[PDB]
């Protein structure tokens, strides 16, 4: 009959072009009887009542996939979760965007969630090779102790295991620390100067101020910093030589709006085979059984190679994540985000401008200071070491 | 005030009589019990989201126990969804909300009367060495958390005075083919194999195993989560306690748990009594700091800070000739009582490959 | 300690001796929780830092 797919959007103004985009399905594969319809409603202001407007609105509309976008307000993952809980009960495949969290990447609770936006977890992968061409060997990392912090750490150690074995000394602290510089006393004790931070949006202010008190950001040091500690308040009171990152196609909902439809529309055509094509259950007044080819539909979405839109690299791994994303290496040059290169999966640096490392040093400071003081351990052996 | 929710037509007519029955079952000073019975049925989350808040707004209840007749664990996250937001301690006796779901959301008070895979795993190995069953093979398929299952196996065979032997496969696809799986199933190095897979996905493999022919008394399987003769599994005494004791136990823990914070000072929590009467949910603390020592009827029901039981009553369940499940052994605070007296070998719960290669 | 002084002059570093904590040599033993085994004594303090 008609292929109608659900979606939830931040503003009704964002739904105006969405209807137009799906109305161009004529110049697509097949175009026999496909009739795409928006079937979308603006998200509820409160996540408690939004589940009350999907059971009788989206499920009752015979939808197959739902696209979820970040709410305009800086909510703390309030919106993305209930949709997966609602959709996951019916096992209907659901794919979203602008979800930069590592909690949606596991199938223990979120069995079906395919985000076309790379997570913060994979951001630590670029640091492994970013310092490889800069000739850096030993590093230390200050990581916040929460679900997000540990997610990046387990990845980084595995990547670094085959190149430089272990890191030097991983440091952890509670997410709500305040005036705790105890873990910074050994910061100037491991002769590293490659401090890597993956804190929260607001914790970056506390650490940067703390390091300023011990002149830790002077000459000779380098910093590698994640995206979260550049945007927002974290930019204020920051070291003069950060090498933090950003995102190119992020924060642009319309960029993935067209890409999502193209993948879904192409997926609908491939579903047409000789096997079962049973539709999902209609309505939610009474429904217990789950359509069998629902899980199969997710696998079809997994094997979708969309060669259009963002340079034709809409590809997913064994989990639903964007691939070959570009982060566009940023920098800080006297209160200015001066881009000094790019990244596209393989690191080649178009060295625009010149790098000003912390302290104003023109040449890249190697982080290593071998110590001439050693601690030596001996035990009581009568002919060898008396006491 | 304790609220009870019941789903399923089997408990529809039977939900009413347990109200006054459990009212006097447990008596504690300073608290009152007002059980309620719900006849609503339906898997769809319409009554699951409207009626519960209406009961919260109606009777101002604290502590809800849910039970289900079906074995589908698909309803647990929905209860997890409400628990973290409304700050209401939820404990499930049995049913759909009986499988452990980890990790649990921060600021949630969902408690379940079951043990994790690793906790259930370690009780198997005592049976292995009790019946002189050192050899084993570990086989499993694609599971959301199967990696941790492999890790805990070697942490006991690595030590110990007895030298153990290890073997096992990695994954099996039911759609690959029953004959194809059997050919790949030949890569074994022991007589005993461990089973850990989903309930729906367990049916095809047994038929493939029957095609492989390793379903008689000459082989054994252990199930963690058509049925070959001589099959073992652990259910944590889910079939025990009848039904009346379960609700009595369910209301016992909340009555004891509510006293944990009342002893320090007089507090009347009505934060979870509403779902639409306030637009703020920031006020919440010590959600799971309490509920560390739950002791009742000469038994311990300690719950970890994560929100799972750590002092269970693990029992092993076997199969009879009439294809019925019965309890043979049991675990109680590391005592390991064994019924069906274990004497001789290859005569109880196992048989050799052939008689002509068995001589005394 | 007669040898240590000889090295400390040729390679030009500076030392600070201290005896071991408990007084053992070094081996690997299992922890109570699972088998995240670790070293002990004089052999373990080199890895710790």
């Amino acid at each position: 009959k008609i292929v109608n797919i659900g979606a939830v959007l931040s503003t009704r103004k964002h739904e105006q072009m969405f209807r137009e985009a799906v109305n161009q399905a004529n110049k697509r594969h097949g175009s026999w009887k496909i009739q795409l319809n928006a079937t979308s409603v603006t998200h509820k202001p409160n996540a408690i009542q939004m589940a009350l407007s999907v059971c009788e609105d989206l499920i009752s509309s015979q939808v197959y996939a739902i696209l979820v976008s970040h709410p305009p307000t800086p909510n703390d993952h309030f919106t993305p979760t209930p949709v997966s809980y609602t959709a996951g009960f019916y096992r209907i495949p659901v794919l979203g965007l602008t979800t930069r969290m590592s909690i949606y990447s596991d199938k223990s609770i979120h069995l079906s969630f395919l985000r076309t936006v790379p997570p913060y977890s994979h951001q630590s992968s670029v640091w492994f090779e970013m310092m490889r061409v800069y000739s850096w060997n030993h590093i230390i990392l200050l990581v916040s102790d929460d679900h997000e912090g540990r997610a990046a750490q387990k990845r980084l150690e595995t990547l670094l295991e085959e190149r430089e074995s272990k890191a030097e000394k991983v440091l952890q602290f509670d997410p709500g620390t305040k005036n705790v510089t105890a873990l910074l006393m050994e910061a100037k004790e491991l002769e590293a100067r490659v401090i890597i931070l993956s804190a929260s949006e607001d914790d970056a202010a506390t650490v940067y101020r703390a390091a300023a008190m011990l002149n830790m950001t002077g000459s000779g040091y380098v910093w590698l910093v994640g995206e979260r500690e550049i945007s927002g308040n974290a930019l204020r009171y920051a070291p003069d030589g950060i090498l933090g990152l950003q995102l190119i196609n992020g924060k642009n909902e319309s960029a993935h709006i067209s890409d999502a439809v193209g993948v879904v529309a192409q997926a609908v055509h491939e579903l047409l085979e000789k096997e079962n094509i049973t539709d999902p259950p209609r309505g939610c007044v009474g429904n217990t059984n789950i359509w069998k080819t629902g899980p199969l539909f997710k696998r079809v979405l997994m094997s979708s190679k969309y060669a259009d839109g963002v340079t034709g690299r809409v590809e997913f791994n064994e989990d639903g994540d964007r691939k070959f994303a570009n982060y566009s290496i940023m920098n800080l040059q006297n209160r200015k985000l001066v881009q000094v290169g790019i990244y596209n999966g393989t690191h080649v640096i178009p060295n625009d401008r010149k790098i000003i490392w912390p302290g104003g040093e023109t040449e890249k400071p190697r982080g290593y200071q071998m110590s001439t003081r050693l601690k030596i351990v001996t035990i009581h052996q009568e002919p060898f070491v008396y006491v | 005030n304790v609220a009870l929710v019941f789903s399923g037509p089997a408990y529809a007519a039977e939900a009413a009589r347990l109200g006054p029955a459990v009212a006097a079952a447990v008596r504690s000073p300073g608290l009152d019990v007002r059980p309620v019975a719900l006849v609503l049925n339906g898997s769809d989350p319409r009554s699951l989201v409207l009626q519960l808040c209406d009961l919260l707004s109606g009777l101002r209840v604290h502590g809800v126990v849910f039970e289900d007749d079906s074995r589908a664990p698909a309803v647990a996250p929905i209860l997890d969804f409400l628990s973290a937001q409304t700050s209401l301690p939820i404990v499930a006796v049995h049913g759909g909300a009986a499988l452990v779901l980890t990790p649990k959301e921060k600021g949630s008070t969902f408690l379940q009367l079951g043990s994790s895979t690793e906790q259930q795993l370690q009780v198997i190995f005592e049976v292995l060495e009790e019946y002189d069953w050192t050899s084993f093979v570990a086989v499993t398929t694609r599971a959301p958390g199967h990696r941790a299952f492999l890790s805990y196996i070697e942490v006991l065979t690595d030590g110990s005075l007895v030298g153990w032997e290890h073997r096992g496969a990695l994954t099996l696809d039911p759609g690959a083919g029953e004959a194809v799986l059997s050919a790949q199933l030949r890569s074994v190095s022991a007589q005993i194999r461990l089973l850990f897979c989903a309930r729906e996905e367990a049916e095809p493999v047994f038929r493939a195993a029957e095609e492989a022919g390793l379903t008689g008394s000459g082989y054994v399987w252990f199930m963690v989560g058509p049925l070959p003769a001589g099959l073992f599994a652990v259910r944590s005494a889910g079939w025990r306690d009848d039904l009346a004791r379960r609700v009595a136990a369910g209301v016992a823990v909340v009555a004891r748990g509510a006293q944990a914070l009342l002893r320090d000072y007089g507090f009347l929590p009505e934060l979870g009594h509403d779902c639409r009467a306030q637009n703020r949910t920031h006020r919440g603390e010590s959600l799971h700091r309490y509920f560390m020592n739950i002791t009742w009827d000469n038994r311990d029901y300690s719950f970890n800070e994560d929100g799972f039981l750590v002092n269970p009553s693990l029992v092993v369940i076997s199969l009879t000739r009439d294809r019925t499940w019965e309890v043979v052994g049991s675990w109680e605070q590391q005592t390991l009582r064994l019924k069906y007296p274990l004497w001789s070998r290859y005569g109880r719960f196992l048989q050799p490959v052939d008689d002509t290669q068995h001589l005394t | 300690i007669d040898l240590l002084i000889k090295l400390a002059r040729t390679m030009n570093f500076t030392y600070e001796v201290h005896l071991v904590a408990d007084g053992k040599f070094g081996t690997q033993e299992r922890v109570n929780n699972s088998n995240k085994k670790e070293w002990n004594g004089m052999m373990g303090e080199l890895l710790s830092g």
